[PDB]
């Protein structure tokens, strides 16, 4: 397992240390690889670093800008981000590369999520969605900044027939998203429907009933 | 920088069928070649390395072939935990470089959308603003036209389309409209209905709300 | 004895290094990193000269290593060999320190002399060993450019 940590909301020119530490090899015998993923977009390739050799090798869109380290007594491997542009902005995975052994990019961690914004951070106002033989009832998550956000329904109790919506930019450039759930319609008076919205980055949370 | 154009851009096929993704390269980068199958918000896995080495764990129904420019994956017959984007990757020259990726969506069915409408909350409209909700639910395939009006005239550049993923359990897409504008504007207008269309459906299907 | 100084590089552009004292590594490198890669002294020697292949042999300047093919489980493979530094270079070199440098296309491989139809060879993937590949129409990197250095 290889996990990740670092990320996160930063300026643009801003600096962000990206770590990659390693369980269950030794990184000194691999070259660590960092592999970015844009919102929507697919892979690019950002860099590598053999520990033991010290090789490093760079994407032209970061070379002098970033510097791809590792330290082997830590098992671990970095990637000092500077002079950060909205571009930069993506999901960041380290990945292992090991010819000898048929070991390529075999690992790769969960990713850490890079948002480079001069937008403040900002919780959202979630609002019900009441239905005017199933029926449908959900929330409106709006007007939050960064992404991530999470919807439970009934403090997790409430899981099948449920949609949460990925999230659409507004005009505004705070993120929107809808998370809704058929229910019998039956149900809807006897029941109380909570949606429970979690929004990290600005430390909100917000439970919210759709009642009729 | 070595392109790796990949082709097609996404595709569909019913479990048990046999699909081949075809990747390009804008020149010969021997075989070292590898194919990577992400999932949705998860890191990419390895299947095949080195155009047709398939790595270890990685069911039979997997493999690859390469002609040093021209580069196919395929898949003999598809089981149900294949929901997935693809990539092609080559790795003998650097920069290292990723094909866009081809989307493999399970076919099922036609299904026609449940349709929703959802009003404007009590307590959005305080701060003065109005969010008009439609919700289209379990429907195959993700193809669908969904018309906002107001007093029988028809909306343009005031509603988002949002569509989740195909479902767990039965590879139907939901997606829900989001038609917003101001108190001022809301407040003028009685009439609100979302007009949808499917090859599922027979004709247009609306659904309405009056204030 | 005709003898250059160059350095070697495979037709991915993957450049040669040292990996501890009797191995060569092939892997990317970029900016000061270049700077590692080994310089080969080519010696032109005697043998059978044929149409596009010129019998040579590679060594290492300053470190007193050849190149030399020799058996291990009655399989030739490439390693590096040390060597009195006041006899060598020479002409007449034993066929072990010998390859047939073949202008194929425009690209140069290095066949053994005293082990037929196997090339110096590096690996699709970066940062492995130099090796003798028992093909030339394999899943292997046969082909070569060359930079001189003087």
């Amino acid at each position: 397992q290889l996990v990740e940590s670092g990320g996160g909301l930063v300026q643009p020119g801003g600096s962000l240390r990206l770590s990659c530490a390693a369980s269950g090899f030794t990184i000194n015998g691999y070259s660590i690889h960092w592999v970015r993923q844009a919102p929507g977009k697919g892979l690019e390739w950002v860099a590598r670093i053999w520990p033991y050799g010290g090789f490093t090798y760079y994407a032209d869109s970061v070379k002098g800008r970033f510097t791809i380290s590792a330290d082997t007594s830590k098992n671990t491997a970095y990637l000092q981000m500077n002079s950060l542009r909205a571009e930069d902005t993506a999901v960041y995975y380290c990945a292992r590369f090991n010819g000898y052994w048929n070991y390529i990019m075999d690992y790769w961690g969960q990713g850490t999520l890079v948002t480079v914004s001069s937008a403040s951070t900002k919780g959202p106002s979630v609002f019900p969605l009441a239905p005017s033989g199933t029926a449908a009832l959900g929330c409106l998550v709006k007007d939050y900044f960064p992404e991530p956000v999470t919807v439970s329904w009934n403090s997790g109790a409430l899981t099948s027939g449920v949609h949460t919506f990925p999230a659409v930019l507004q005009s505004s450039g705070l993120y929107s998203l809808s998370s809704v759930v058929t229910v019998p319609s039956s149900s809807l008076g006897t029941q109380t429907y909570i949606c429970n919205v979690n929004h990290k980055p600005s430390n909100t949370k917000v439970d919210k009933k759709a009642e009729p | 920088d070595i392109q790796m154009t990949q082709s097609p851009s996404s595709l569909s096929a019913s479990v048990g069928d046999r699909v081949t993704i075809t990747c390009r390269a804008s020149q010969d980068v021997s075989w070292g070649v590898a194919w990577y199958q992400q999932k949705p918000g998860k890191a990419p896995k390895l299947l095949i390395y080195s155009t047709a080495s398939l790595y270890s764990g990685v069911p039979s129904r997997f493999s690859g072939s390469g002609s040093g420019t021209d580069f196919t994956l395929t898949i003999s017959s598809l089981q149900p935990e294949d929901f997935a984007t693809y990539y092609c990757q080559q790795y003998s020259n650097f920069p290292i470089t990723f094909g866009q990726g081809t989307k493999v969506e399970i076919k099922r069915t036609v299904a026609a959308p449940s349709v929703f409408i959802f009003p404007p909350s009590d307590e959005q409209l305080k701060s003065g603003t109005a969010s008009v909700v439609c919700l289209l639910n379990n429907f195959y395939p993700r193809e669908a036209k969904v018309q906002w009006k107001v007093d029988n005239a028809l909306q343009s550049g005031n509603s988002q389309e949002s569509v989740t993923e195909q479902d767990s359990k039965d590879s139907t897409y939901s997606l829900s409209s989001t038609l917003t504008l101001s108190k001022a504007d809301y407040e003028k207008h009685k009439v609100y209905a979302c007009e949808v269309t499917h090859q599922g459906l027979s004709s247009p299907v609306t659904k309405s709300f009056n204030r | 004895v005709r003898s250059l100084n160059c350095t070697l590089r495979d037709s991915q552009q993957k450049s040669l290094v040292m990996s501890g004292p009797y191995e060569l590594k092939a892997l990317h490198l970029q900016g000061q990193d270049m700077e590692q890669q080994v310089v080969f002294s080519m010696s032109f020697v005697q043998g059978e000269e044929s149409n596009d292949k010129i019998p040579v042999a590679l060594g290492l300047k300053e470190k007193n290593l050849y190149l030399s093919c020799v058996l291990k489980d009655d399989k030739p493979t490439l390693q590096l060999e040390s060597v009195d530094p006041k006899n060598y270079p020479k002409k007449k070199m034993e066929k072990r320190f010998v390859f047939n440098k073949i202008e194929i296309n425009n690209k140069l491989e290095f066949e053994s002399a005293q082990f037929p139809n196997w090339y110096i060879s590096t690996s699709q993937a970066e940062n492995m060993p130099v090796f003798l590949g028992g093909t030339k129409g394999g899943q292997d990197i046969t082909d070569f450019t060359m930079q001189f250095v003087s």
